[PDB]
């Protein structure tokens, strides 16, 4: 009846598939509160996590942030006191608000009082990067409660490195969550499927989690997709509704690539019966993934249509060439958002023309995208080495640091006696150093 | 003739005055309908201040209510209507069987005028608390227009009032970074006029702190009874009352740190 | 001498008229004659349109020898008009072909002459239209009665349904929060003919509104104690607000409603 | 526990004034309230001293509460007590009707106690504001005799100037062959109310008195006139004076004192 994402969320930290180490920098923090407290927050113990009065969680979507936050502090006891980016959180209505609670113990905490933190209250500020023009000084306000708060208080966001979100930066203990290990979701997924009456291939579950990126909710909701569309599974049906939902729910992008790259459609006979009209139409069949599903895996195929005497190379870079060139286009069709009749052209340079340059046999697999996150950890990257610039500055444009940047890793990571020397003899504090270091790792 | 609950407020005026008593701090309230009357308890959006309403039959001159029914809705559309009624009208509640919603009926003596609302309920998951009646330290009474100035006049001097009940002495104190501000108010009773005396039952001093912003709204209540209860206890929220001809309104108020 | 001589036997009275334009409408072009002035401008969306007569009655004292044209801008001139006192009298003062017309504000006791410049709008229009003079219904309530109504249903909807029936004149809103419906009917109280409500009706009239203007049109409710009310299917309906020798009319366009 | 006595009372102090009426002091304060933040109230024997000038520096407020103002008064050294009339307004509306108004300093104050008093003693009220440390500016007692001047009462003096405020941004005042004139020349239009010595028998409340030495023609910011008008809220007739090259005088006459603002003419 309820959505798979509901019945199946975690109902303890012993059920949050991965980031297992920063749940536990989290459970900790939340745990050593009153004491950091307790010595004014200047303590900085084992773990860093006593100087700060609250915890910024960040991440991408569905890895358990908000299941977590909400679940740690459900298990030290505490009440939870939460706002979103459906609430306004403008700097006026957050000092009429919340502000007053940062004080303040749960009415709720009594009658229900044995619990040591029932009467108090965890702030979870979540979806924080989300506060728009609805939300004026929003995040300011919100960055001053993070010094002045008197209660654990959580913040949870998806981009922890944009510059709406800078004024967190130095205030907060800021434990990052990344895209949960696989395992953790393959094992996850099969529990459910158990549960759910139905098996499937390691190889289909396996490649979920390759297109979700990482998307715990999103798979959940995906794999959710077979027992909801057919009316009955039977004992044979599950191994072949595999087939329909994979090749037009669940894995899509894949069959598209298929097709694309099946040599069968690019010969004299097929060549008649899948028309270069419909060669052409699978594109807008996810026009969104079809260039980048192709320049994936237009290089491990064994070609079956060159021309006679032609190399599997030689054919290939006529693709590559292509490939580069609609490139082109599309930069173009998204500088204008009106040039969407430029889109023929890009299925002809894009995917097309480079499959029909290599169509064949399938030698290795059909992989996703590496473009997406390959794009995410050069983007994520480029904001450190930013952050390391405009702290260096002082010291060559942010190109010419990550090209001259070299001979300092020497000397800040040369042993590791001459400790202290070096490190502050660089104007360097701590954040300064486990910034740097990120980047030059 | 199609109802399960249809209830006449002798005044119209009066389910406003109870809804205006604290649609300002609780939004999506639930409306517990029984042979009595009307019961209602919600939490504040902060988690601070709980409030708990009773209306008793007897402030209807006419309650029906077959069936126990959960009217869940939010008071600012509520309150929307509510402000539709005039003067010369008798607020009839209405609620069929498993309602989505429910009619407000604004009639007046001379037939030739009536006015109809339907007012759609809200899905409310209600954190169902366990109001039971404690011994508080100390119970003191006064006019609610007074306790109204008193925390008007204090809250502008700081974002905390502090309730000190000493030697049988009611004492409110602020201080703020401009200044402090402290009023002391002696128990009496005068038979001129009863409504204006501030009693004080003490059986052990109480020092309590509150948020400013809360006791602002609790003060809203000042339109339901001349008079406001007070009971404090140094382990337990306070609670403010508002007496009803048929009910009241409370509020139970959560503390500061120490 | 003055060509156009225009003195109201209360300043109090160019006042409450202004106020029914000032919002709905922006620039308007007042043509004076003589037997009094005359006025009407339209809606930038063209849904609602004014139309302003004032009879030499309602002075104390009217001369335009030669027809006028005073272009003006409402909110310019609510100012000045805002300059006079309970105890003053005004006077309208333009020369041959105005380039600013001048208001004269006076005592009866005391020597204090208030005079105000104010220079002319002109925009190059003057199209003055009305085609409607029979309507399938006629209905007349006080225009407090009347804002009353309308603000209580804006409150639920963008639209405001005005639905006569036989001899019953309906108002419903029906929106996202819950829907809204007042029926009053035509009655008289001998003790109170003001606050009687009277219509006469002859087909049946069903026809929806956006509340938006017809707010804006409430305001008129400043002009007199009465506002008579035309209907008719698939045309505009027609606003009046009676006064001693003119009034102050509007005429909304409805919405096709099928 | 047992120390839930107020202080003021019972503290060595060098001011202890109690007001005729608490609404009295409330009222002050508002009549120059909005144009002035920070004032340094001179307490000296005989009574309150208080003056200035807005940041802008063309409008000079001077007040000056007699010691006949009080019910009973007895400042027995100078203090100068500044202090921010925000706060100040604050502490001021917790005021009641039937309630005494006590100003209390120490021998060596660092801030200043607001003692409240009711009929039924049941009912004490002790209000202490922070003292803020402003640098005092010497009275300018310039008494620059005035060309002309004149007084009407200040409910018909303050809708002039606000009538006249909506025309333009800097009202005109003539004041040839004795009579009085406000002009105003704006963008949309112009204004123009005179009015001439004026003296009914029946209600000499209202009359208007002028007194013509040398023709006057000044102008000065509108939006501060708007703020001098809220003296309306002591007197009930306002007196003006003005002169070619000292700056104008509005007073507002109170029975101890008066409130008065010296605003400089814009050139
Ligand atoms: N690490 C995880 N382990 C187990 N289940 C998970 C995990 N992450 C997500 N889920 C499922 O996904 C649903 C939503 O996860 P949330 O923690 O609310 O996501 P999130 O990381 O806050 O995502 P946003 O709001 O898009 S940033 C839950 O109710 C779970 O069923
Ligand atoms: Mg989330």
């Amino acid at each position: 009846d309820k959505l798979w994402t509901v019945k199946y969320a975690p109902t303890n930290l012993q059920q949050v598939c991965g980031n297992k180490g920063s749940v536990m920098k989290l459970k900790n923090w939340l745990a050593n509160w009153e004491n950091s407290k307790k010595n004014s927050f200047k303590h900085a113990g084992k773990d860093g996590s006593g100087v700060f009065r609250a915890a910024m969680l960040y991440g991408p979507p569905g890895i358990g942030k908000t299941t977590a936050a909400h679940l740690v502090a459900q298990e030290l006891g505490y009440d939870i006191l939460e706002q979103n980016a459906s609430d306004v959180r403008s700097k006026t209505l957050l000092n009429a608000g919340v502000k007053n609670a940062l004080d303040n113990m749960s009415v709720v905490g009594y009658f229900k009082h044995q619990n040591l933190n029932g009467k108090h209250f965890v702030i979870i500020m979540d979806e924080v990067d989300g506060m728009s023009g609805g939300d004026r000084g929003g995040v300011g306000q919100l960055a001053q409660f993070c010094r002045k708060t008197s209660t654990p208080l959580i913040l949870i966001c998806n981009e922890r490195n944009l510059p709406k979100m800078r004024p967190f930066d130095r205030v907060c203990l800021d434990i990052q969550f990344r895209r949960p290990d696989a395992n953790s979701i393959k094992s996850r997924l099969m529990t459910i499927a158990i549960r759910e009456k139905f098996k499937l291939d390691p190889n289909v579950i396996d490649r979920l989690i390759q297109t979700t990126r990482g998307d715990i909710r999103q798979v959940i909701n995906l794999l959710s997709t077979i027992s909801t569309t057919t009316k009955t599974i039977n004992h044979e049906n599950i191994n072949e509704i595999s087939k329909a939902w994979e090749k037009n729910i669940a894995l899509k992008p894949f069959d598209i690539a298929h097709k694309m790259l099946d040599g069968q459609i690019y010969s004299d006979i097929g060549s008649r019966n899948f028309t270069l009209n419909d060669k052409i139409a699978l594109y807008f069949d996810d026009f969104d993934f079809t260039p980048l599903m192709i320049q994936e895996n237009y290089l491990s195929t064994r070609p079956s249509v060159l021309k006679p005497g032609q190399s599997h190379l030689e054919a290939v870079a006529e693709a590559a060439n292509c490939i580069s060139l609609g490139d082109i286009v599309e930069k173009k069709i998204r500088s204008s958002e009106q040039l969407w009749s430029l889109l023929p052209l890009h299925a002809v340079l894009s995917s097309v023309y480079p499959a029909s340059k290599v169509a064949g046999h399938m030698a290795g697999r059909i992989n996703f995208t590496a473009w997406l996150g390959q794009n995410s950890k050069s983007a994520k990257y480029y904001r450190l080495l930013q952050e390391i610039h405009y702290h260096t500055r002082l010291g060559x444009x942010x190109x010419x640091x990550x090209x001259x940047x070299x001979x300092x890793x020497x000397x800040x990571x040369x042993x590791x006696x001459x400790x202290x020397x070096x490190x502050x003899x660089x104007x360097x504090x701590x954040x300064x150093x486990x910034x740097x270091x990120x980047x030059x790792x | 003739m199609a109802s399960m609950l249809e209830a006449k407020f002798e005044e119209a005026s009066l389910f406003k005055r109870i809804i205006d008593g604290f649609k300002d701090c609780v939004q999506l309230v639930n409306f517990q309908c029984k042979e009595d009357g009307i019961i209602a308890q919600a939490v504040d959006d902060s988690r601070v201040l709980l409030v708990s309403l009773e209306i008793g039959v007897e402030a209807f001159q006419e309650y029906r209510c077959d069936h126990p029914v959960t009217l869940g809705m939010d008071l600012t559309s509520l309150s929307k209507i509510l402000r539709c009624g005039n003067n010369t009208d008798t607020l009839t509640l209405i609620a069929d069987n498993t309602p989505d919603s429910i009619i407000l009926l604004f009639e007046d003596t001379k037939k030739d005028r009536i006015a109809e609302y339907s007012l759609k309920l809200m899905d409310i998951d209600a954190d169902f608390l366990k109001i039971e009646e404690l011994q508080y330290d100390s119970t003191l009474s006064l006019p609610s227009s007074e306790f109204s100035k008193i925390v008007r006049d204090l809250s502008q001097l700081s974002d905390s009032i502090n309730i000190m009940i000493t030697k049988e002495t009611i004492k409110f104190v602020a201080d703020g970074d401009i200044g402090s501000g402290s009023v002391i108010i002696k128990p009496f009773v005068d038979m001129e006029h009863p409504e204006t005396s501030i009693k004080l039952e003490m059986d052990q001093p109480v020092d309590l702190t509150f948020g400013a912003k809360y006791l602002l709204d609790i003060i809203k209540g000042s339109s339901l009874s001349d008079r406001v209860g007070i009971r404090l206890s140094s382990e337990a929220p306070a609670l403010f009352q508002f007496d009803l001809k048929s009910g009241f309104l409370q509020f139970f108020l959560a503390p500061k740190f120490n």
